[PDB]
C-alpha cells in the first residue's frame, strides 16, 4: 500500500536516480545488492521478493545505452530488475522530435509494458515520480510522449515531476530553449505538481553553504534526492503531522494550472559549519525564505507567495513550528496573496535525514524541505522564451526538427501556450 | 551499439588515418598484432565502435582503404599498425589520379568505386547499428579530393540518415606542394556542402604553425601533422566510447553546431599542448585547458577567428572536472568575448565531459568551432583557381577525362554560394 | 609495374643511354654482366630473368654500326638483349632526310618490333624515355620517324623526349639548324614533354662548378644521366612526396603545346669545393634559379615561369622545401605568369644521389633536379631559326635533302610551324 | 660494313698510291706479306673497309692498279709493299699515253677500260655494304687525266650513289715537268665537276713548300711528297675505320662541305708538321694544331685562303681530347678570322673526332677547306691552256687520236664555268 513508481527518463533523470536509490536503500537500510539484514517502511519504494530481496519500483529509461550500461555494470547491478532498466540503440541528439516522434516512438510500449507490471504489484498506489531534463532529447520529447500515454492509461493518479530547467547564464547546449518550450505542454496538461530545479542555483548554494569551490554534477543529485525524501517521508514513516501526496496537492495548487512551485531545503550546510550555530525549528524556517537558498536563480521577493508546504523531519515539535511561521507572518518582504489567509500548510515526520556517507553535507537533527506556490517562477519562463525568441525569430535550427517529423507551427503553438502559462502566474498575483 | 565505418582516401587520408588507428588503439589498449592487452574494462565495453571482433579475440578495424596506387597501401601494410587491417579492405588500383580530380570522379576511381562500395556494406552489413562514416582525405590532388567525393556521393545515395563526417585536409597560399590545388579543391567542395553532415576543415599552415609557435619542433614532419589531425579525431567521437557526465554523439554535436543545413565546416583544435621542455611549468586545470582552447594560435585551419564570428562551438572535455568550472569557463569566454560570436544565438558554446582522458592526460579538449571566418578558406581557393581559369590553363588534363569548363563555372559558382552565406550571418 | 622503355637514338642517344645504363646499374646494385648479388625498385628499368638476370628496358638504334659495336664489346656487352642494340650499315650523313625517308625507312619494322617485345612484358607501361641528338641525321630523322609510329601504336602513353639542342656559338656541323627546324613537327605533335639541353651550357657549367677546365662528353653524359635519374627516382623509391610521371605533366604543362621545360640540377659540384660550404635545402633550391646553372644558353629573367617542378632527393624534409620556396616567391628578379598563383610542384624522394665512381661530382646528401616551364626558352629558337633563314635565303645545302626523297616545301612548312610554337611561348606570358 | 673500293692511274696515283698503302697498312697492323701482325683489336675491327680478307688470315688490299705502260706495275710490285696486292688487279697496256689526254681517253685506254672496269665489278661484288670509290691520280700528262676522267664516268654510270671521292694531283707554272699539262688538265676538270663528289686539289708546288718551309728537308723527294698526300687520304676516311666521340663517314663530310653541287673542289691539309730537330719543342696540344691547321703555310693546294672565303671547312682531329677545347679552337677561328669565311653560312667548320691517333702521334688534324681561292688554280690553268690554244700550239697530237677543237673549246669554257661559281661567292 501507499506506492510510487519512479520513473528515471534520459541522462539528468537516470543520475538523479542514481543518487535517489543510493539514499533510499541507506535509509531503508537495504544493502546495494536488494537485501535487507536485522515494519513496512520500505513499502513506497521497493517490493519484496520471497528470498528476502528488495527490489525497487523504477524504471529506468534511455535512447542511447551508455548511462544505464554504466548503472548495469556499478555497485547498483544487482539492485534492479534487469529488465526495468530500458535502453536503445541511438542517442535523441538534443532534438526533441527524435525522443518524441521518431526514435521514442520505438521503446514507448516496451517502457508501458514495464510500468504496468510495476502498477499490477502496487496494492494502493499513490502517485508517479518522473525525473528528467528540460533540455536533453530524451528529456523532453521522450517524457511528453510517455507522460500523454500514463494520463490516458492512469488518469486518476497523481504525476509529481522533478525537472533539471535551464539556467540564466549556465547552459550545456545551444536548443536547450527550444527543448524546454516543446516541453511545456507537458507540464500544463500530463502533470499534477512540477518541481522545476536549476543547476545555476544548486551550484550557487554549494559555494556559499557547502563551501565546496568546484562541484560535479553527484553533488547537485544528492540535493534534489534529499527534496524527495523529504517530499515522500511522510507516505515512508511515522510523524506528528504525515502529509499524504494528495494532501500535499490540495495545499499547494489554487488552481488547475497552478502547480509549478518552487521547492528548497534546510539547512543544506557542511559539517565543518553545522557545529558553530545551532540550527534550530526558527532558523531553518527562515532559511527557507532567502533568495539565497532557492534552486531556481529567481527572487520570490519580486512575487507574491500563494500557498507553502513546509514538510519538517527528524526532531521538530508543532510549538516551535506554530512559533516560526508566526515570524515569517511578521515580516513584510515575504508577501503573500490577499486570497491566501491560511499560507502554510505543515508536515512533520519523526525520521531525521539521512546522510550519504560520501556527501558534502552535514549530519542534522532537524531539516526542513519547504514546496512553494509562488508568482516569482514566472520569471525563469520570461528569462527563457527570450532565448526561444531569439533563435526562432532566424529558424536558427529548426530544420532538425522538421527534419525527424515534427510540424513547424508546433513551434508557435509552444511558445503561445507557454505565454498562457506566464499570463496565468502574473494574472493570479492581483 | 552506434558502429562507426571508416574510410580512407589517397596518401594523405590513408597517412592521417593510418595515424589515426594508432592512437585509438592505444586508448583501447590493442595491440600491433589486433589482440586485446588494455588495462581497463571500458576500453573493451565499447570496442565495437571502431573494431570487428574476431577468432582467438583479435580485434580487426573497421577501415576501408582506398587509394589508386599500390604504393600508400604497401606503405600502410609494412608500417608501424600496417597488418591490424583486414587484406580484403585494402581497395587499390594500379595507375595513380596524376593529381587529377576528373581521373578521381570519372575514370581511374570510377572504375574502382563498385570495388570499394561493396566492401563498405560488408562492414556496415556487420554493425549492429551504424551511426555513421567518418572518411579521412586531402581536398589538393586527385584521390582524396575527386575519389573521395565520388565516394562520399555512393555512400551518401544509399545511407541517406547516416551521420556522413569527413576529415578534411586542403589547401593554403604559403604551404603548397601542388600547382593544380586550387581547381582540385573548388571541384571538392561542390560535393561536401551538399552531402556531409559535418566536414573538419584541416590545413597544413596551421599544422604547421601549432608545431613551430606551441610545440616548438624544430624539424616538424608529416609524422607530427598527422598526430595533430588524429587527436581531434579521436576527440570527436570519445563520448560514444567512453562514459561522462554530459554525453555527446556526433548527432548531438550535429544538431547543436548547424544552424542552417549547408554551414558544417567546422574549424576544429586540441589542448593540452606544450613543448616537451615547458609541460613541467603548466597547470592542466580547467581555465588554461580553455585559455589555450579558444586562442587563434591553437586552431588546425589558417582563418583568424577575430576575423568572423562563431555560430556554435563545442568543446568535448575529458577527464575528472567539475561541471561548475567547465559552465563557468564557457560562460565567461563567450561574455568576456562577446563580439566574435553571433547575438541571434543566445549562448554559443556546447559542452561535453568524458570521464576518461587520454592515456597520460589527466584532462583533454577537443574544440569545434563553426565560424563565419571559414569563409577566408573558400575565399582564398575560389581567388587562386579564378586566375588559372581566367586563361584556361591546365584544362586540357581535365577535359581530356571528358569533364566540361561549364562543370569549373559551376563548381567555383557554389563556392561563392558558400561563401556568401558564412558572410551573410557575418 | 610501373614500366620505363628507354630509346636511344644516333651517336648523341647512344652516348647518354651509356651513360643512364653506367648510373642505373649502380644505383639498383646490377652488375655490368646484369647479374645483382646480396624490392622490386629496378622493376621500372630492368626485366628480371629467372636466371637471375637483369635485362634493361632499352632499344639503342643508330643507322651505322660503330657507337653500337663499341656498347656490343665494352664493359656492357653482357648487359643488353643482343638484338636490341639495332644497327644499318649505312650512316645518315647529318641529313634529316636519309634517316626520315631514304635509309631509316628499312630499319623502323625492325626497331618497332622490338619495342613491342618489351612493352609485351610491362605490366604497368608508364611512358618512352626517347634520347636524341637535333641536330644529327640519325638523332633528327630517324627519331621523328620512330616517334609518328609509336604515336599511332601507343598513342596514350607518356612520351618524354630528351634533346641534345643546338647552342649560340658552339657548333658541330654546318646543317645543324635544317636538321633541329625539321625536327619541330615531332617534338610538338609526337612528343608529350621534352627537355632541351644544350652542349655549351653544360661545358660552362663543368669549367665554374666542377673546377674542370676542358671536359669531353662522358662528363656531359654523367649529367644529363643524373637529371633522368631525378625525374624517374619517384617510380623507383620510396619518399615523401612521390611524383607520377603523369603527375608530373599535370603541373608541367599549363596548354598542349606548351611542354618544352628547362630543366638544371644542384649541387652540381666539384668533391673539393663541398667540403667547405654546407649545401642546405635552400642552397640547392636557390641554385636552380641561377643563369649560371640552366642547362640551355637563355635567361629565365628574360621570361616567365608558368610552372616548376622541384623533384628533391636525399635528406630533404617539407619543411625545409616550404621554407626554401617561400624566398624564392620573395625575389622580384624570379618572375612569375599572372595565372599560375602555385607556381610550384614538390617532389621528395628518400634515395640519395649516386656517384658514378669515375665522376667529376661529389658525394651529397641532398640534390634536386627542377624542370622548369619558362618564356624565356623561346630565345633557344629565336637564335637558331635566325641560323636556318640566312642557309635557306640561299637554298644554301638543300640539294642533298631533295636528293634523298624530301619536298623543298618542308622547310617552309617546318620554319613556318617553328614560328608558331615561338609565338605561343611569346602569347601566353601576358 | 662502308667498304672502300681504291683506284690507282698513271705514274703519280700509283705512287701516292703504293705509298698510301704503306700508311694504312702501319695503322691497320699488317705486314708487307699481307698478314696481320698488329697490337690492337681496334687495327682487325674496320679492316674490310680497306682489305678483303683471304686464307691462312692474309689480308688483300681493295686497290685496282691502271697504268698504259708495264714500268709503273714493275715498279709497284717490286717495291716496298709491291706483293701485298692482287696479281689480278694490276691491269695495263703496253704502249703508253704519250702525256696526251686523248690516247688515255679515246685510243689506248678505252681499249683497256673494258679490262679495268669488269676488276672493278669483281671487288665491288665482293664488298658487303659499298660506301665509294677513292681513286688516285694526276690531272698533268695523258693516262690520270684522261684515262682516270673515263674510268671515273664509267663507274659513274654504273654506281650512281655511292661516294666518288679523287685525289688530284694538277699542274702549277713554277713547278712543271710537261709543256701540255694546260691542255691534259683543262679536259680532265670538265670531268671531275660533273661526275664526283668530293675531289682533293693538291699541287706539287705547294708539297714543295710543306717540304723546305715547315718540315725543312734540304732535299725532298717525290717519296717525301707523297708521304704528305697519303697522311691526308688515311685521314678523311678515319672515322669510318675507327671509333671516336663525332663520327663522320665520307658522306657525312660531303653533306656539311658541298653546299652547291658543283663546288665540292677541295684543298686538304694536316697537322702535326714539324722538322725533326724541332719536335722537342712543340706540345702538340689542339690549339698548336689548329694554329698550324688552318695557317695559308699547311695547305696541299698553292692557293692562299686569304685571297677568298671558305665557304665549309672540315677538320677531322684524331687523339684523346677535349670537346670543349675541339669546340672552342673551331669558333674562336672563324670569329677572329670572320673576313675569310662566307658570313651566309652561320657555322663554316665541321668537326670530326676519332680516339685513335696515328702511330707514333699523341695527336693529329687532317684539314679540307672548300675556299673561294681554289679558283686561282682554275684560273692559272686556263690562262696556260689559253695561250697554247690561241694559236692551236700541239693540236696534231690530239686530233690525230680522233679529238676535235671544239672539245677544247668546250672544256674551257667549262673551266671559266667553275672559276665563275667559285668566284660568285666570293
Ligand atoms: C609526461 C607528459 O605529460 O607527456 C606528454 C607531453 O609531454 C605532451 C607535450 C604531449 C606529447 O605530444 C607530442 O610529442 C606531440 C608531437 C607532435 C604532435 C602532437 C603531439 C606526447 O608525445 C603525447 C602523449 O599523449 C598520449 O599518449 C595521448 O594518449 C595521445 N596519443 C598519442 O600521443 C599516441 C602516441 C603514440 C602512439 C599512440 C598514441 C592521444 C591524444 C588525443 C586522443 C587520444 C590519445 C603525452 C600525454 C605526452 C607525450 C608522450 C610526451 C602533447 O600531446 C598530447 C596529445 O597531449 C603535445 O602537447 C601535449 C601536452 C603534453 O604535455
Ligand atoms: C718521335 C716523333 O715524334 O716522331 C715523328 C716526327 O718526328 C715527325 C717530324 C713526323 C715524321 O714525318 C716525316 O719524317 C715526314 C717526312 C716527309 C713527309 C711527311 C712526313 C715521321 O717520320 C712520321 C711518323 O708518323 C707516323 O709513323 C704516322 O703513323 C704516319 N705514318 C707514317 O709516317 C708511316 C711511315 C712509314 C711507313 C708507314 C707509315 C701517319 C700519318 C697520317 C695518318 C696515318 C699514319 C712520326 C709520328 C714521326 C716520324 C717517324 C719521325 C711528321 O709526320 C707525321 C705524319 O707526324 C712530319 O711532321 C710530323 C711531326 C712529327 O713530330
Ligand atoms: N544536476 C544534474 N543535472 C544534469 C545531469 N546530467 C545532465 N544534467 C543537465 O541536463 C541538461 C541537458 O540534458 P541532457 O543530459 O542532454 O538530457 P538527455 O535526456 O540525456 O538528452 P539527450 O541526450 O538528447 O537524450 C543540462 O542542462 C545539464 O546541466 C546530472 O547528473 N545532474
Ligand atoms: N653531350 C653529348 N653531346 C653529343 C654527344 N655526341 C654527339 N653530341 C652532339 O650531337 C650533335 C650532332 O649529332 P650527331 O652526333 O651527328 O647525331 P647523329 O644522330 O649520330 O647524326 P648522324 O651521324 O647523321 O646519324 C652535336 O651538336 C654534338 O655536340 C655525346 O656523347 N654527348
Ligand atoms: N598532413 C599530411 N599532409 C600530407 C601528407 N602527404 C601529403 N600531404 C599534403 O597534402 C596534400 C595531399 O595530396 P595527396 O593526398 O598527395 O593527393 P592524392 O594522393 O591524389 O589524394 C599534398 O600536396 C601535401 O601537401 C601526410 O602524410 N600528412
Ligand atoms: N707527287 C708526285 N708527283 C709525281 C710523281 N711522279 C710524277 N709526278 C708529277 O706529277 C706529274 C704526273 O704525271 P704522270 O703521272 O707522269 O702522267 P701519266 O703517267 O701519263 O698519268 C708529273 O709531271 C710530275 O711533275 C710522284 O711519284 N709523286
Ligand atoms: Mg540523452
Ligand atoms: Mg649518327
Amino acid at each position: 500500500m501507499r506506492e510510487c513508481i519512479s520513473i528515471h527518463v534520459g541522462q539528468a533523470g537516470v543520475q538523479i536516480g542514481n543518487a535517489c536509490w543510493e539514499l533510499y536503500c541507506l535509509e531503508h537500510g537495504i544493502q546495494p545488492d536488494g537485501q535487507m539484514p536485522s515494519d513496512d517502511s520500505f513499502n513506497t519504494f521497493f517490493s519484496e521478493t520471497g528470498a528476502g530481496k528488495h527490489v525497487p519500483r523504477a524504471v529506468f529509461v534511455d535512447l542511447e545505452p551508455t548511462v544505464i550500461d554504466e548503472v548495469r555494470t556499478g555497485t547498483y547491478r544487482q539492485l534492479f530488475h534487469p529488465e526495468q532498466l530500458i535502453t536503445g540503440k541511438e542517442d535523441a541528439a538534443n532534438n526533441y522530435a527524435r525522443g518524441h516522434y521518431t526514435i521514442g516512438k520505438e521503446i514507448i510500449d516496451l517502457v508501458l509494458d514495464r510500468i504496468r507490471k510495476l502498477a499490477d504489484q502496487c496494492t494502493g498506489l499513490q502517485g508517479f515520480l518522473v525525473f528528467h531534463s528540460f533540455g536533453g532529447g530524451t528529456g523532453s520529447g521522450f517524457t511528453s510522449l510517455l507522460m500523454e500515454r500514463l494520463s490516458v492509461d492512469y488518469g486518476k493518479k497523481s504525476k509529481l515531476e522533478f525537472s533539471i530547467y535551464p539556467a540564466p547564464q549556465v547552459s550545456t547546449a545551444v536548443v536547450e530553449p527550444y527543448n524546454s518550450i516543446l516541453t511545456t505542454h507537458t507540464t500544463l496538461e500530463h502533470s499534477d505538481c512540477a518541481f522545476m530545479v536549476d543547476n545555476e542555483a544548486i551550484y550557487d548554494i554549494c559555494r556559499r553553504n557547502l563551501d565546496i569551490e568546484r562541484p560535479t554534477y553527484t553533488n547537485l543529485n544528492r540535493l534534489i534526492s534529499q527534496i524527495v525524501s523529504s517530499i515522500t517521508a511522510s507516505l515512508r514513516f511515522d510523524g506528528a503531522l504525515n502529509v499524504d501526496l494528495t494532501e500535499f496537492q490540495t495545499n499547494l495548487v489554487p488552481y488547475p494550472r497552478i502547480h509549478f512551485p518552487l521547492a528548497t531545503y534546510a539547512p543544506v550546510i557542511s559539517a565543518e559549519k553545522a557545529y558553530h550555530e545551532q540550527l534550530s525549528v526558527a532558523e531553518i524556517t527562515n532559511a527557507c525564505f532567502e533568495p539565497a537558498n532557492q534552486m531556481v536563480k529567481c527572487d520570490p521577493r519580486h512575487g507574491k507567495y500563494m500557498a507553502c508546504c513546509l514538510l519538517y523531519r527528524g526532531d521538530v515539535v508543532p510549538k516551535d513550528v506554530n512559533a516560526a511561521i508566526a515570524t515569517i507572518k511578521t515580516k513584510r518582504s515575504i508577501q503573500f496573496v490577499d486570497w491566501c489567509p491560511t499560507g502554510f500548510k505543515v508536515g512533520i515526520n519523526y525520521q531525521p535525514p539521512t546522510v550519504v556517507p560520501g556527501g558534502d553535507l552535514a549530519k542534522v537533527q532537524r531539516a526542513v524541505c519547504m514546496l512553494s506556490n509562488t508568482t516569482a517562477i514566472a520569471e525563469a519562463w520570461a528569462r527563457l522564451d527570450h532565448k526561444f525568441d531569439l533563435m526562432y525569430a532566424k529558424r536558427a535550427f529548426v530544420h532538425w526538427y522538421v527534419g525527424e517529423g515534427m510540424e513547424e507551427g508546433e513551434f508557435s503553438e509552444a511558445r503561445e501556450d507557454m505565454a498562457a502559462l506566464e499570463k496565468d502566474y502574473e494574472e493570479v498575483g492581483v | 551499439m552506434r558502429e562507426i565505418v571508416h574510410i580512407q582516401a589517397g596518401q594523405c587520408g590513408n597517412q592521417i588515418g593510418a595515424k589515426f588507428w594508432e592512437v585509438i588503439s592505444d586508448e583501447h589498449g590493442i595491440d600491433p598484432t589486433g589482440s586485446y592487452h588494455g588495462d581497463s574494462d571500458l576500453q573493451l565495453e565499447r570496442i565495437n565502435v571502431y573494431y570487428n571482433e574476431a577468432a582467438g579475440n583479435k580485434y580487426v578495424p573497421r577501415a576501408i582503404l582506398v587509394d589508386l596506387e599500390p604504393g600508400t597501401m604497401d606503405s600502410v601494410r609494412s608500417g608501424p599498425f600496417g597488418q591490424i587491417f583486414r587484406p580484403d579492405n585494402f581497395v587499390f588500383g594500379q595507375s595513380g589520379a596524376g593529381n587529377n580530380w576528373a581521373k578521381g570522379h570519372y575514370t581511374e576511381g570510377a572504375e574502382l568505386v563498385d570495388s570499394v562500395l561493396d566492401v563498405v556494406r560488408k562492414e556496415s552489413e556487420s554493425c549492429d547499428c551504424l551511426q555513421g562514416f567518418q572518411l579521412t582525405h586531402s581536398l589538393g590532388g586527385g584521390t582524396g579530393s575527386g575519389m573521395g567525393t565520388l565516394l562520399i556521393s555512393k555512400i551518401r545515395e544509399e545511407y541517406p540518415d547516416r551521420i556522413m563526417n569527413t576529415f578534411s585536409v586542403m589547401p593554403s597560399p604559403k604551404v603548397s606542394d601542388t600547382v593544380v590545388e586550387p581547381y582540385n579543391a573548388t571541384l571538392s567542395v561542390h560535393q561536401l556542402v551538399e552531402n556531409t553532415d559535418e566536414t573538419y576543415s584541416i590545413d597544413n599552415e596551421a599544422l604547421y604553425d601549432i608545431c613551430f609557435r606551441t610545440l616548438k619542433l624544430t624539424t616538424p614532419t608529416y609524422g607530427d601533422l598527422n598526430h595533430l589531425v588524429s587527436a581531434t579525431m579521436s576527440g570527436v567521437t570519445t563520448c560514444l566510447r567512453f562514459p561522462g557526465q554530459l554525453n555527446a554523439d556526433l548527432r548531438k554535436l550535429a544538431v547543436n553546431m548547424v544552424p542552417f543545413p549547408r554551414l558544417h565546416f567546422f574549424m576544429p583544435g586540441f589542448a593540452p599542448l606544450t613543448s616537451r621542455g615547458s609541460q613541467q611549468y603548466r597547470a592542466l586545470t580547467v581555465p588554461e585547458l580553455t585559455q589555450q582552447m579558444f586562442d587563434s594560435k591553437n586552431m588546425m585551419a589558417a582563418c583568424d577567428p577575430r576575423h568572423g564570428r562563431y555560430l556554435t562551438v563545442a568543446a568535448i572535455f575529458r577527464g575528472r572536472m567539475s561541471m561548475k568550472e567547465v559552465d563557468e569557463q564557457m560562460l565567461n569566454v563567450q561574455n568576456k568575448n562577446s563580439s566574435y560570436f553571433v547575438e541571434w544565438i543566445p549562448n554559443n558554446v556546447k559542452t561535453a565531459v568524458c570521464d576518461i582522458p587520454p592515456r597520460g592526460l589527466k584532462m583533454s579538449a577537443t574544440f569545434i568551432g563553426n565560424s563565419t571566418a571559414i569563409q577566408e578558406l573558400f575565399k582564398r581557393i575560389s581567388e587562386q583557381f579564378t586566375a588559372m581559369f581566367r586563361r584556361k590553363a591546365f584544362l586540357h588534363w581535365y577535359t581530356g577525362e571528358g569533364m566540361d569548363e561549364m562543370e569549373f563555372t559551376e563548381a567555383e559558382s557554389n563556392m561563392n554560394d558558400l561563401v556568401s552565406e558564412y558572410q551573410q550571418y557575418q
